[PDB]
């Protein structure tokens, strides 16, 4: 399989989080992966908000669709990985889920 | 983001 | 303040979760609270999916807007509460965040 | 859902 | 229902914690709630001990009496809420349970 | 030092927990340790309540008195140990703190 | 503290 | 219970 | 990068765990990865011990050598992934670390 | 029983952890306990690495051998205890398992 | 380390 | 197991 890597840069604009994805070549993208083989997608948190963001998981409105097989997370909340093991065809949408140190609300990336 | 599986 | 209570009924349709909110009078609603005073909103999970859903928090795309001050959660994942302490005027949108026992993806209610 | 604060 | 709010002020006297409850009007009280309808009681921690107190739950010597239906807690340990859903008549006594950063003993409010 | 062992038997009477301590010789006691040297006290949970009790810690109204230096707990909640490392003279009172599977209230042994 | 339920 | 330290 | 996948089959022989690694082609191997590019190694637990094994992490006697950059783990303990982000040259040895439901000892794969 | 106490001193040499055990008399030893009666062994972490080490458990390649009955751990990761309750005869080898704040790899003491 | 049980 | 990095 292929191991893809995307950096999740989070800044604040007008006091609220903005998610900017950058790829291996440092280019801004939308952090979509059209996947053609079994593999992994690794998302690395670059928190520039001063709000103590940490990944707590990856959320799905259609979590049983089989497009993503599993989610793994590092102990420090700096990395999350999506595993696609069994190549279920189709498309799914997801939102990162993060804790923050300013309040007890979870943070979601846009739908 | 979105993921598109094209096996 | 006022303590409001809403039941979060989760069923599966076509294999995927459907969120139906019911109010104190057992009526289906959209589980919105137009709030006029400081208080609490308590959401009670009624999981009818057989997928072992548990609340893990409440997520916000604009988590620093001050509309909701805090989130509390029960140890069994059956209840989450929103606290509105300081009456910040405006509107916010949120999505429930749940774990499940079928896979390691988090479940979100619709955006 | 949505919450509307009208203090 | 009614949403009641009490601040749990913790100071140290002679090196040991003292719990002082204050109500909405900033008055010292004993942080008892005679409750007449279904609702919530929200306790807000104001830790002035320098011992890193955080709520970890609410403890009961008679936990199956039904007077309190559930306990919820915020992720930062700053809030705990008691839920009284089904109006079981009677009286119960409880003690706050807190972790601290000085040692690995849990802290209890007086019996 | 001395390693002492006490079994914490929990039964239900009139629907509520009763704590009965038994010593090495299977005798009922009050599970007090007058301690004369540095050592450990190990408490083993024998839950006969059907309420899924697990230790979550040991609580103290005077947690900074130095009589007990540390508390350790097993991953399954079946054991807690008190460590007395530095022989601070005096007396302290404590209450076991337990989770249960029937509700989200913590269980305390009597004050 | 104590809680008194008077439904 | 109670613990009594008599060093 | 490359995404490699190895199944960690755990059986019991003479009452104790035996770790057998199988590769993509279902062949037994030693579950070593000579790595030539940045990527991921995903380990999938197949627990055949009846002892309720779950991954809790991956342990290293030389954890600061930079050969492996990060470890991620799934919420159910069924997957762990090693991330090699920055291609530090050299060799490292590791042991899987697992919890079990029979006792409170952690399980290690052989050194 | 006997309560034995050993200090686990961790330093760094050539950037990697070194475990030095000291006994009650401040002597360096190998932190082995030949045990002749039921009791406890308490290990106290003295982390001199600046890498934020905390115990997370004690690991065994032969975890079902019965030599050690249980492991307990303090909430701050500064203490772990081995319990030997039922005097199973024989010998076992173990490795401390620690988290660190520099990376997400677990730290093991030598095999 | 190693533990040796000699009951 | 062992990992060998040959960049
Ligand atoms: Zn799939
Ligand atoms: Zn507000
Ligand atoms: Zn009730
Ligand atoms: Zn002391
Ligand atoms: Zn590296
Ligand atoms: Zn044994």
């Amino acid at each position: 399989g292929l191991a893809q890597f995307i950096k999740v840069n989070v800044t604040l604009e007008n006091g609220e989080p903005v998610f900017i994805y950058t790829d291996a070549n440092g280019q801004v993208c939308q952090g979509d992966i059209t996947v053609t083989q079994a593999g992994t997608i690794t998302y690395l948190l670059n928190d520039q908000t001063l709000k103590g963001l940490k990944f707590v998981g990856v959320g799905f409105v259609t979590p049983f669709d089989g497009i993503i097989d599993a989610v793994t997370i590092s102990s420090d909340g700096m990395l999350v990985q999506l595993v696609d093991l069994d190549k279920t065809p189709g498309t799914t949408k997801f939102q990162f889920v993060l804790s923050n140190t300013a309040n007890t609300l979870l943070v979601l990336s846009p739908d | 983001p979105q993921i598109i599986n094209r096996p």
